[PDB]
């Protein structure tokens, strides 16, 4: 049951940090307005967490805890306390270079990224100086997020989970409180994160010291552990770049497309990249540490059934969700962005982003399943492998879907391609002799199916009994958003009990 | 040795993903738009 309870704890802890993110910009928008001063920290801001893909988020964890499962299961606790000093101190030297060369190339940074910064004067010099304070925040998150790596092979999800949306109160501290202590004010956000990741850093020394795993970043590049993880970071950075390519050529036909569709793209991904998030990658940061370990100790057995189970709660979880979006594709833009700036058209075009997208909403979570399945092999090759596939084939069906679908092409397309990313997932793990699922897969198709269509009945009937939600301002809007999901999901969950489906089928031990 | 180029490539590609999409749009515009009615 403790699978369950740490899954939903850092689904739980994930909420509160968006929901604490949707705040943060809220009041940031309301006491330092709509300024070049306010977009100026969101790109110093940025960029530091794209970063974060490669040493913290995206690339240095899957060629990180599968080594840490296995040194810890085989060596002893004494090879792993060398191993992570060892590489924890190459991952200070790889972020304190780059961090250093930030602080003396900071105006070259800022043309790289974005020319629309470079003319203007007054705001160069602003992002330069922001960029300066909060470019140490990559260094200070890429420890952050690799003592919450390990934590998470030692079975403490709770701990790193709530290092996110502690940045946020940090940051909400210093925007209500030191602002006239600036001047600038807009210095002090640049201040607040790089407080936020220290504030982050330091929270789990002292869990850290229950394991008693910590350690002095000690160097040596001769060590064996060293240069494994680096020599596994090769392919975790091409699958990085890999997917930042994919990304890029989406970038290229939106802008092709016609004006002003780089907006619901951008909501439609907002509302798409929320439940992933919530649900995808807080399944990633659990599974991984888990399969890393059964792998590692040689209970295929419990490889296979842990695969299962997150498969089949995968399907759990996602399937309800990616209807309830397509479904309440309308309501959704119309009650989050219908504000002014909006007319019914623009909602419109979202709500269309938002079901193609959302086709693949399953397909961008299941994809979070799968990855790690090879990611626990040490063989991080495969899923580059099938990462350069799906991106060749996610441009043919780019270009054959702009014609007639515009920028529902583009966002269906991104959909098909995480599912069809997760097929040949599937099938090479199938192919090579790896994963076999548990029996009784049928069934358990059929049941939650029949509850998705328990879901639609109660949605559209909910929904024509709601009025028009045009009406009202933003406390009533909002207010019956939650409350007809809350409702439906609820049904949903009714349907799940009396269809003979109890949560202890969904405990898992260790 | 081969490993530092595939980092540089991938931190560029992060950190300018914006410009150099943008660089490109315009670049293979006049190509595009002639594209149409082949």
């Amino acid at each position: 049951a403790n699978l369950l309870k740490s899954l939903a704890a850092v689904s739980s802890m994930t909420m509160f940090s968006r929901v604490l993110g949707f705040a943060r910009d809220a009041i940031v928008a309301r006491i330092f307005g709509a300024g070049m001063a306010t977009d100026a920290f969101f790109v110093a801001f940025k960029l530091p967490n794209l970063l974060r893909r490669i040493f913290a988020e995206g690339a240095f964890s899957q060629a990180f805890v599968p080594i840490l499962a296995e040194y810890k299961s085989k060596q002893g606790e004494d090879a792993t306390r060398v191993f992570v000093s060892y590489v924890s101190g190459l991952l200070t030297l790889a972020l304190a270079v780059v961090t250093v060369a930030g602080m003396l190339a900071a105006p070259w940074v800022i043309m790289v990224t974005a020319p629309g910064f470079a003319d203007t004067a007054d705001k160069f010099a602003l992002t330069s100086q922001l960029l300066k304070i909060t470019f140490p925040y990559i260094l200070l998150i890429s420890l952050a997020s690799l003592v919450g790596a390990i934590l998470n092979t030692w079975n403490r999800f709770s701990i790193p989970a709530f290092a996110p949306t502690l940045l946020n109160i940090s940051m909400i501290g210093f925007a209500l409180f030191a602002a006239p202590y600036f001047n600038p004010p807009v210095l002090a956000l640049a201040w607040a994160v790089t407080v936020g990741g220290v504030l982050q850093l330091v929270y789990q020394l002292p869990h850290l010291k229950k394991i008693g795993m910590l350690v002095l970043p000690r160097i040596n590049f001769h060590d064996a552990g060293a240069m494994r993880v680096v020599k596994q970071m090769g392919p975790a950075i091409l699958g990085v770049s890999v997917s930042q390519i994919s990304l890029i050529i989406n970038t290229i036909f939106a802008s092709f497309l016609a004006s002003g569709s780089v907006s619901w793209m951008y909501y439609a991904d907002r509302l798409m990249e929320f439940p992933s998030g919530v649900l995808g990658v807080a399944l990633g940061t659990i599974l991984l540490p888990s399969l890393s370990k059964s792998f590692a100790s040689g209970n295929h057995d419990e490889y296979n059934r842990l695969m299962d189970w997150g498969l089949r709660l995968c399907f759990l979880l996602a399937l309800p969700s990616a209807v309830a979006l397509g479904i309440l594709s309308g309501p959704l833009t119309v009650s989050l962005f219908q504000y002014g700036k909006f007319t019914a058209f623009d909602a419109l075009m979202t709500q269309r982003a938002l079901i193609a997208y959302s086709v693949g909403l399953i397909g961008l979570i299941v994809v979070k399943v799968l990855a790690p399945g090879f990611y626990s092999r040490q063989d991080i090759k495969t899923p580059v492998k099938i990462a350069i596939v799906t991106l060749i084939l996610t441009q043919l069906m780019n270009l054959a879907f702009i014609g007639p679908l515009k920028h529902a092409g583009l966002s269906l397309s991104i959909g098909l391609a995480a599912c069809l990313n997760a097929s040949l997932l599937y099938w090479q793990l199938r192919k090579q002799k790896i994963f076999t699922p548990q029996p009784g897969w049928m069934a358990f198709l059929l049941r939650l199916v029949v509850a998705v269509l328990v879901m639609s009945g109660v949605l559209l009937g909910m929904l024509h009994i709601m009025p028009e939600w045009s009406l009202g301002t933003m406390p009533w809007r909002l207010l019956r958003l939650m409350a007809v999901v809350l409702a439906g999901i609820a049904a949903y969950f009714a349907a799940l009990a009396v269809l003979g489906f109890k949560v202890k089928e969904f405990a898992r031990r260790t | 040795m081969k490993y530092i180029i595939n980092l540089a490539f991938c931190v560029l590609l992060l950190v300018a993903g914006d410009s150099i999409a943008y660089r490109v749009s315009q670049y293979l515009a006049p190509l595009v738009d002639t594209f149409t009615k082949h």
